[PDB]
């Protein structure tokens, strides 16, 4: 291009995959609106979730 | 890197880059993303397609 | 288009000190660099350095790092290389060039008129 | 790197090919290109570049000049010989600080 080296990069896709991602007992993940207190050291959340995957 | 402690990875991540060295003025700096967060949600069944 | 106009001859002595103007016509001078290119009369081209015009960092070359100079006046689009402490070896030819841009693009399609130089 | 141009001297007469030898201490080829360059320089005036990345005609040269070379090895070639082709050719290197000129080639 204007009689100087050009350089393309061309990326496509048409493939996507779903995955699944679990722990098993004893552990278990908590999902919700999670805070954080560092200088207490507490963690707080009202209508969390318990979920494996 | 906060109160709530210092997290560091040695993983690599891998980004797109001209070296940039031993050229002249005009060589960009910047280094590019080929893949952003919109292109594992928006358009799932659409191609997609990226040129740098 | 493109024009490199460069400073007339001038007459120097051993212990002086030289000014050289090169301005830059027809480009947005801060976009491109400026290059020093030096010629001894009957042998061949030796490159000095370059001046990055939107910074103003110079270089210089291994053999030219000694009591070098390289400096710009964006307003007026015109760069300086100032020679320091004339020697006999400074006798001539300096040239001020345009690089051709892009990848590896040290080489040079627009040159200055030329300034003969004497010490 | 150091740049051996060849022949130091070159007789040719009108109408007939001339060649003009450039070799390198190392290779010059980066990415696809090879970054070999010619010039041509008149007595009193700056060179003008003939050549750049050792295939490529500058515009404005006529057609007669035309270039070739290959990894570490470089020619120039002029076949319609004329009376205002004599000057000094350089090749040069544009890959690695100082990008050295070549030492000369009469003709
Ligand atoms: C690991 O675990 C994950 C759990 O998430 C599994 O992921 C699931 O994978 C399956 C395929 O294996 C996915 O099923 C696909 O869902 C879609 C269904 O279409 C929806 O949307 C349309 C409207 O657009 C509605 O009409 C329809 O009812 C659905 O709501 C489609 O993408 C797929 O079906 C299509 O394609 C097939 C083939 O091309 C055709 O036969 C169909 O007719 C249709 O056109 C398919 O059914 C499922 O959604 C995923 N779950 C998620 C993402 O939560 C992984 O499969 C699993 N991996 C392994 C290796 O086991
Ligand atoms: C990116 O596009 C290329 C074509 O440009 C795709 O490669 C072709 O895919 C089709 C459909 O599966 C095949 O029939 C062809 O044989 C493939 N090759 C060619 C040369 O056409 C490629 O699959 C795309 N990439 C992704 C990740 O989807
Ligand atoms: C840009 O290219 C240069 C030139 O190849 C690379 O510099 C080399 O770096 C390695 C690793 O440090 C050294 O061993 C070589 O001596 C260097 N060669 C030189 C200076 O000519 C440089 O690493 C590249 N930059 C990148 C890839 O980011």
């Amino acid at each position: 291009r204007d009689r100087k080296p050009f350089y393309t990069v061309d990326l496509n896709s048409s493939l996507t995959v779903p995955l699944q991602s679990c722990v098993k007992p004893p552990y278990m993940l908590v999902v919700g609106n999670i805070v954080i207190k560092p200088d207490s050291q507490t963690i707080t959340c009202e209508n969390c979730r318990l979920l494996t995957c | 890197n906060n109160e709530f402690g210092t997290i560091i990875d040695w993983a690599p991540r891998g980004q797109f880059y001209h070296n940039c060295s031993g050229q002249t003025q005009s060589c960009p700096s910047a280094q590019v993303s080929p893949a952003v967060d919109s292109d594992l949600t928006e358009s799932l069944d659409k191609h997609k397609h990226k040129k740098l | 288009q493109i024009q490199l106009v460069q400073s007339g001859p001038e007459l120097k002595k051993p212990g002086e000190t030289v000014k050289i103007s090169c301005k830059a016509s027809g480009y947005t001078f801060t976009i491109y660099g400026m290059n020093w290119l030096k010629q001894a009369p009957g042998k061949g081209l030796k490159w000095m350095g370059w001046i990055n015009t939107y910074t103003g960092e110079p270089t210089y070359a291994d053999d030219f790092k000694g009591r070098f100079a390289f400096s710009l006046e964006t307003s007026a689009s015109t760069a300086y290389l100032q020679v320091n402490n004339l020697k006999n070896e400074d006798t001539a030819t300096y040239f001020c060039a345009k690089y051709y841009d892009g990848y590896y693009g040290w080489y040079f399609d627009v040159w200055g008129a030329g300034t003969t130089l004497t010490v | 790197i150091v740049l051996t141009q060849s022949p130091a001297s070159l007789a040719v007469t009108l109408g007939q090919r001339a060649t003009i030898s450039c070799r390198g201490s190392e290779s010059v080829d980066s990415y696809g290109n090879s970054f070999m360059h010619w010039y041509q320089q008149k007595p009193g005036q700056p060179p003008k570049l003939l050549i750049y990345r050792a295939s490529n005609l500058e515009s404005g040269i006529p057609a007669r000049f035309s270039g070739s070379g290959s990894r570490t090895d470089f020619t120039l070639t002029i076949n319609p010989v004329e009376a205002d082709d004599v000057a000094t050719y350089y090749c040069q290197q544009s890959y690695e600080d100082p990008y050295t000129f070549g030492g000369g080639t009469k003709l």
